[PDB]
């Protein structure tokens, strides 16, 4: 694997000698389980939402309220 | 924002990161100089009543001065005309357990700016570790606004300076080591309320490619390689944090940064490029849309996290054609020159012949070539690898000299061994996957473990170095070049050093209290040049020191490249002021007394 | 110790705590004075990784210079001809617990020096806050003996410098604000043996009496008092503690020291004179016994704790009489002088007229004279009440010069209201009984909280001050005077200040990083004259500063008293060195540089 | 009670208009208890005892070692 060889412009990877083009279902499968792969999606519609919540109070009243419990 | 380009004019302000939207930390100041720098004195000092890593760098809005500490990110505004006088003071409370997922030490970055109008107040634009992106109305402290752009328990932590242009604040991100997925927002200063957001890997709507993105060089890769250059969701934890630096162009309305890191650091658990990390990145001020983006390291197998400084200048290439162009000294041991308007690769130099992950880096495919026997694996221990993880160059912001066309570059010259693991992704946990062994390059000393950094002046169109110098560590906190002939950095060892900028001889340093990953500033204030820098060690090179580590292999590998450092330093941290003969505003005794008679 | 009397008379050394068994702060140093002191600038600097209090002073054997911090009390030994090198460091691990039980920050004083023979290595010997007597070899820092001296959990700590006499080493004692009754011990420096232990309040035996005790001086009291002043066993709780500052006569054979303030706070817990506390004490070096002994402030009312530093001098008397005399200048408000042989009372001069709790300290009775109004008691608020209980004078170490026949006072203007409790005694609780509130005294400005210091010039003798500034601050870290007609001291605002020691004019000053509460001292290195500082504001006034208090109560009162210190100075942690020209070893770029071309 | 008033040398202590000689059967009686009030002495007893086994060791092998289990 030279980095040089490409199936296309911008992705030239290519396994090394002994590993294989996929992992899945190997040896090196990594087996990540979706629930924790969308944690951060999931973490971010949060502050999305609390952010667009403090400062729509914000434009009302001209003071910034951190704790959207308010 | 023209105003902070107005006010970037005078040398009496230092008004962003980096100083102007060049980012090329150079002052035409001459007070100080080649022919006097032997009368340099210190003039005065602030502690932050902080310990730990103190990066970046204050900034001087006229009478003001803004200094910014380690976590818990405290801000203090001192009184240039009596800076023992604190004029305000902001103290974060932030929940502790912010440290715990910090990878390298609880260092921040810096303070940005935002001019006022007649609406609004003038406002300090601060980040948090803990994630927020915080807005202080400049002259009293006081929140005015504080938005949420990192959660903890999903690995995430902020350490970069934000940056401002226009009337946007903008906000990077950290945790490529904790499997975060790069993502950089920009909030409207006057509302808090979010502009545009996007990341460094998916689907290419949710990476906000332009229209047009790549068009002048599309062989770099164009639609559909966030998803395409990976397998399966593995983008999702993919890394591309940008917790480095920032450069914007007014005329072309371009924010240039450089994404980070994929994850894990288990190459293997992951095959293919990786796309958009590792990536030099140009987006739209305003929409944040991506025109350009050049991958300068193809599914990485080595932790160069791309986030390095970026420096603009104006030269005339190696054909005669007149170019506006951006400048960046890598992780992965290449310094790359781009136009800065379409992409166009000008120049990639090895920053020291030792490098070997690459046999070089072609120009015209952009492509580098990788020497196989350097890469790393599962299963397989990669020896003498240069360079490390740490980089040839880390997150110190250099300067460049317009006049003489000249980059100063703080320079590391650590080598590695590198072996990866097989684990789990549990968010909000490290998500590493390597075992390193770091040490200093063939240059250096590696039997006594000396020798780890350079300091190096370079042409990036001509590909020469003018000088080049070994410095005992790493040179981690970037230099200051002004027109007095001299540049200046801090070392990991407690130095302020100034070189003669023609010839690198160095011709003046002075015994700081802790070691320094900051960049030393530049300001006048009534008539009086003055040179500050923030001294306290820490940052990756100080883990070792800071948290009391003494495994080779802890820290992610610095603890035995380091193990000498504390030999020389202890934590701290403060800043430094220097000018001629120590003039400062005490020269007057009275100033400051209770009784002024 | 005769090794050390003699190594005390070459300026290149500073050896003890003090300087010298005068205890005088005295250098005849010339080489910078009211001349060119305009000249002095930062040589160098080196900061110890701690933040809080940092007291006491390094001390300098030719070469080497030795420095302390702040808790956990670690040890280095920096290279005077390449500082920033560390020869050694020694970093103890203790419970971290013991913070818990600091009455008034975690600061300590300092370390002594016991120079070797050739069986035997010269050792640093230093206490930890957690109650230990360590001795290190001086040139390696290994452990050469660590003995048990204040247990935890029975409220007691150490924060003084112990001392050298002879082949002995003298430790003190904190805790009188959880009930700890005061003791001294001498181990001895090659066994780390217990060569004898005394106590401050109970049967004489175990106060150490010597069968002459006061025999000049009956009317002072002599047998049976430790417990006749006291009502059943209140003693035994009693306070006493001796944290404070040691002198030596070598031909008495008489160290001399002041016991602390009795326990509790609440002077209706305890009816009686409460002897042994409060007391100038001289004991006999070797076998401790007490050879006489002066109660100051007899049954305590203001916790005005006796352990104030001590000055030894030979000066004649106003009848003719050449005396050989120490002067005290104490909490309570009164300057002592005593002829250092057998306690003759010479002088008892107010710091200050404002001072109240007294009328007068009437000389051949040696009783104070109290004003009622002033006092304290249950079911009452004593109302400006002055001194407070910081005193007129805290642990700052002064200064003496026996050419000029003068003292060099750092004095505190602190005023108090005061209101006692009643609380039971739990070993290894708090055992105060209080709720003060302190503030400016008359001269300061009471409104606005400044004007809590004072330095002042005074002669023993003839009872004046020849001169008196007021200071922002209280001047809470000693003085150090010099032959070149200069005094030097550190404010808690973050200057070393310099006055013309004939006149007090200010001549000279300089922003450190953080407010003084430790003393200056001087030596000769290499031809060139150093005066160095520790900065790092903490102690008792920097308590609201230190853990962030805001209740003026808190802090035992200390917290209202200094709410404006935070304006002026935050937490650091350092030694700043100083010269003449800044010349240091850096002014050659080559030392301490890895290519050294 | 000004403080010069003094039963004997060394001993002038008076209490205050109001308050008592003694304070035992008071409602100032501090009512401290002895067990408290020993504790010091044992804890010293302790650190003597260790100390004196640091020390007597040291002397017989020439090296400290701190932690008497040894
Ligand atoms: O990808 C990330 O999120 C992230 C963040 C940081 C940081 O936030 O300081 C560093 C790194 N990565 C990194 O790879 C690295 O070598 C590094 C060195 C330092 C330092 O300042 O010395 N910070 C960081
Ligand atoms: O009696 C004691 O055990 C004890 C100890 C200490 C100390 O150990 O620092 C102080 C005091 N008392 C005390 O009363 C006091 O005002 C004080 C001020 C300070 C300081 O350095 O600022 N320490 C101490
Ligand atoms: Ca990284
Ligand atoms: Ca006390």
């Amino acid at each position: 694997y030279d980095g040089t060889h490409c199936k296309a412009p911008g992705n030239c990877w290519e396994p090394k000698p002994g590993f294989p083009e996929k992992i899945a279902g190997s040896k090196y499968d990594p087996k990540h389980d979706p629930k924790e792969l969308n944690k951060q999606v999931e973490s971010r519609k949060g502050e999305e939402e609390r952010n667009a919540n403090r400062a729509e109070h914000f434009k009302k009243t001209g003071k910034w309220v951190y704790d959207v419990k308010k | 924002n023209d105003k902070l380009i107005e006010l970037s004019n005078s040398n009496e302000n230092w008004v962003m990161p980096g100083k102007n939207y060049d980012s090329n930390n150079y002052s035409t100041s001459t007070q100080i100089n080649v022919d006097n720098v032997k009368q340099l004195k210190h003039a005065w000092s602030f502690s932050t009543g902080e310990l730990h890593g103190h990066e970046g760098a204050p900034l001087v809005i006229g009478d003001v001065m803004y200094v910014h500490s380690s976590f818990p990110n405290k801000t203090f505004a001192l009184d240039l005309n009596d800076p023992g006088h604190i004029l305000w003071q902001h103290s974060p409370k932030q929940d502790p357990a912010a440290r715990s997922v910090a990878c390298c030490d609880l260092v921040n970055r810096g303070l940005a700016y935002w001019p006022g109008d007649d609406k609004t107040p003038s406002l300090i634009i601060k980040t948090q570790l803990d994630g927020h992106l915080v807005a202080l109305n400049a002259k009293t402290g006081e929140e005015f606004w504080k938005v949420e752009n990192g959660d903890i328990k999903v690995g995430q932590t902020l350490t970069q300076a934000p940056y401002v242009v226009h009337d946007l604040a903008i906000v990077g991100s950290s945790g490529a080591e904790l499997g975060v997925r790069g993502h950089v927002t920009a909030y409207n200063v006057r509302t808090g309320e979010q502009a545009w957001r996007y990341y460094a890997t998916g689907p290419d709507a949710e990476i906000g490619l332009a229209d047009d993105f790549n068009s002048a060089n599309p062989h770099y890769g164009q639609k559909g390689l966030g998803t395409a250059t990976w397998e399966g969701d593995a983008w999702k934890i993919g890394g591309g944090t940008n917790w480095g630096w920032y450069a914007y162009d007014p005329a072309a309305n371009l924010i240039y940064y450089g994404s980070g890191n994929p994850a894990p650091w288990n190459e293997t658990m992951r095959p293919g490029d990786n796309k958009w990390t590792m990536t030099i990145t140009a987006r739209d001020a305003d929409t944040g849309k991506m025109k350009f983006g050049y991958q300068k390291t193809p599914h990485d197998e080595w932790d160069f996290a791309g986030v390095n400084v970026i420096m603009l200048s104006e030269q005339t290439d190696k054909t005669g054609k007149k170019r506006k162009l951006l400048t960046h000294p890598d992780r992965n041991g290449i310094v790359y020159t781009l136009d800065r308007e379409n992409g166009d690769l000008i120049s990639a130099d090895k920053l020291d012949d030792t490098v070997n992950v690459f046999k070089t880096v072609d120009l015209k495919t952009g492509l580098p070539v990788r020497d196989p026997e350097y890469g790393t694996r599962m299963d397989h221990k990669g020896t003498d690898i240069c360079p490390s993880a740490m980089g040839y160059h880390n997150q110190g912001h250099d300067s460049y000299d317009p006049q003489k066309q000249l980059f100063f570059m703080g320079i590391n010259h650590i080598c590695m061994d590198w072996e990866p693991f097989m684990l789990p992704y549990r968010a909000g946990q490290f998500f590493v996957g390597a075992t390193l062994w770091m040490y200093p390059g063939p240059k250096g000393d590696r039997q006594n473990y000396l020798g780890l950094g350079q300091i190096k002046a370079y042409n990036a169109i001509t590909n020469e170095y003018k000088w080049q110098h070994m410095e005992r560590f790493s040179v981690w906190g970037g230099t200051l070049a002004t027109a007095g002939n001299l540049v200046f950095y801090g070392t990991l060892d407690g130095f302020l050093k100034a070189r003669n900028s023609d010839t690198g001889e160095l011709v003046w340093k002075h015994k700081l209290p802790s070691g320094v990953i900051g960049y030393p500033m530049t300001y006048e204030h009534k008539g009086v040049q003055y040179i500050a820098v923030m001294s306290g060690v820490g940052g990756w090179p100080g883990v070792g020191l800071v948290f009391d580590l003494q495994d080779p292999t802890a820290g992610l590998g610095a603890v035995g490249a380091f193990k000498n450092l504390q030999n020389y330093t202890q934590m701290g941290g403060s800043l430094e002021v220097f000018s001629l003969d120590g003039k400062n505003p005490y020269d007057d005794v009275n100033v400051g007394e209770y009784e002024k008679g």
